[PDB]
């Protein structure tokens, strides 16, 4: 048995037992590790068939797998394609004081802020962006807040919605600078060295989670109150690392913070790693 | 219709304290719940003079 992500599924209506060019008939077995997700792509009174003279049937039943027969298959790709989040180019910022690199990081538009306003729009937060747009990130503010920098959209003039007036905000707190030693160089011999350095931060969403459709695997439908963390840099927790969440999306009992699949389901594969690989892009400040 | 309507006022009611009439309270049956001994004594007093002690 191999491990099969949800996205990668898909449904044939060849033929009985009969799957597409480069599928692999889905097995009983593969098909119970998954079962929720499946069960739940499914029409309440719809039996799909398996591998091995076995059928899957819908929330009707229970989903409830047993011998059988059908003319339907559940396929999974020969040549399954990795899923992962690409990697990007690092960022550096020019050579300043340690309150100048947060400054400069802070207000870059296509660099930061859009890339974590949409992923606040995606995980399902109400009303991320100004009055002065119908964009998602367009019309916001910056402010320093103590010792850190709080984003959120204006809210100057009026507005149509049910509690328009209560717009999500983004902070930003506990930087933390880390040198690595692979950044080494020198000029003459007659030294001076450089060096670069790793920036982390945490990263905290606020906001009320919306009734249509939200991310958390519970899904609340009464509009409650919503704070989470983020750490952006070296793993610490399950709880606040966007990498092993996501890399752990094909085992059912481990997801109990945000589920990715849905985000998936909502708005495309490419997207959302698109976006997750500029929210998580490597922030470099030189040092002589 | 205002510049910052919408931060609307509260106000909020805690505390509260009663000043009782002395010559007004009572109270009902006492009950017990949950019992769990701790110690006991027993004995006896012996009174062998002749008046009372």
């Amino acid at each position: 048995a191999e491990p099969v992500y949800p996205d990668q599924l898909r449904l044939f209506s060849l033929g009985q037992g009969v799957c597409g060019d480069k599928y692999r008939p889905v097995n009983r077995e593969e098909a119970q590790s998954v079962k929720s997700n499946i069960v739940g792509m499914m029409g309440q009174w719809q039996i799909s068939g398996l591998a091995n003279g076995w059928v899957i049937m819908g929330p009707g039943y229970n989903g409830e797998i047993k011998p059988g027969t059908a003319s339907n298959t559940w396929c999974y790709p020969t040549n399954p394609v990795t899923g992962e989040i690409p990697t990007l180019s690092a960022l550096d910022i020019p050579d300043g004081d340690e309150v100048d690199v947060q400054w400069r990081l802070v207000h870059d538009s296509a660099n930061f802020i859009k890339p974590t306003s949409y992923l606040a729009h995606y995980l399902g937060y109400a009303w991320v962006g100004g009055n002065h747009s119908q964009y998602v990130g367009e019309d916001m503010d910056v402010t320093r807040d103590g010792d850190g920098w709080v984003i959120r959209g204006n809210n100057d003039g009026g507005c149509d919605g049910y509690r328009c007036g209560d717009k999500t905000a983004i902070k930003v707190s506990n930087f933390a600078y880390n040198l690595d030693p692979d950044s080494f160089k020198h000029g003459d011999v007659t030294y001076p060295y450089e060096f670069k350095a790793d920036v982390s931060y945490d990263l905290t969403l606020s906001g009320f989670l919306r009734w249509g459709g939200n991310a958390w695997y519970t899904h609340p439908d009464n509009r409650p109150n919503w704070n989470h963390t983020f750490v952006i840099g070296p793993y610490k927790d399950k709880a606040s690392s966007i990498r092993y969440q996501w890399d752990k999306r094909y085992i059912p009992g481990e997801v109990k913070w945000w589920d990715w699949n849905w985000t998936i389901q909502q708005n495309g594969l490419s997207t959302m790693q698109n976006n997750l690989a500029r929210v998580l892009r490597p922030v470099r400040a030189g040092i002589t | 219709d205002g510049y910052r309507c919408g931060d609307k006022t509260a106000i909020k009611v805690s505390n509260f304290a009663y000043n009782l009439d002395p010559d007004s309270f009572k109270h009902g049956d006492v009950t017990q719940s949950d019992r769990q001994l701790v110690k006991t004594v027993v004995g006896w007093a012996v009174n062998d003079s002749d008046t009372p002690q």
